[PDB]
């Protein structure tokens, strides 16, 4: 994230940080956002194609 | 005076005696060291970082009538 | 000693009469640089690109009483 047109360390080497969102993979965690459920160890629903909640509502 | 060296950049801490800089004696620091600095490089001058510690003593003392102000 | 100059950037290519450079006399000259090299700039001192010719010579002698170790 340096100069790249100094590609050195310096005074004015230093600029704008960056923001990082990381993805991670959780179990029971209720902030989380769901993907998928289970009934002991079994998938509960499917879904062949994408998932689109407000087109289905209407669909529906 | 402590100079302290970057890259492409010079800092310099000055004080008086009293450990203030005024900004006419910064006024009169940068004009000296324009004959002194590197060419293509950058100076900058500031105050030294002062700290002012205040202390509170309790002193025991032995002749009690000598206790006074002065 | 070979001063490479690139811009804010000094490389001073050094070595002792084997074509050696020790890290003691790297340090030694680092720090005899110190009062000399400008401020600001980066300098870095390394050691040269020394190459070690070996050599096997075959030499034919025309009075051949003077061959020997000598």
């Amino acid at each position: 994230l340096l100069d790249q047109t100094s590609g050195v360390p310096s005074y004015f080497s230093k600029g704008a940080d960056r923001l990082e969102e990381k993805m991670s993979l959780t179990v029971n965690d209720p902030t989380s956002a769901t993907i998928y459920t289970f009934m002991d160890g079994d998938l509960y629903i499917q879904s062949t194609n994408a998932e689109m909640d407000k087109i289905n509502k209407v669909l529906a | 005076v402590y100079v302290y060296e970057e890259t492409g950049h010079i800092t310099v801490f000055a004080h008086d005696r009293n450990g203030n800089l005024s900004d006419t004696l910064k006024e009169d620091i940068i004009d000296a060291l324009q004959d002194y600095r590197p060419s293509g490089i950058m100076l900058d001058v500031t105050g030294v970082e002062k700290e002012e510690v205040n202390v509170s003593a309790t002193v025991t003392i032995s002749n009690k009538s000598r206790i006074g102000d002065t």
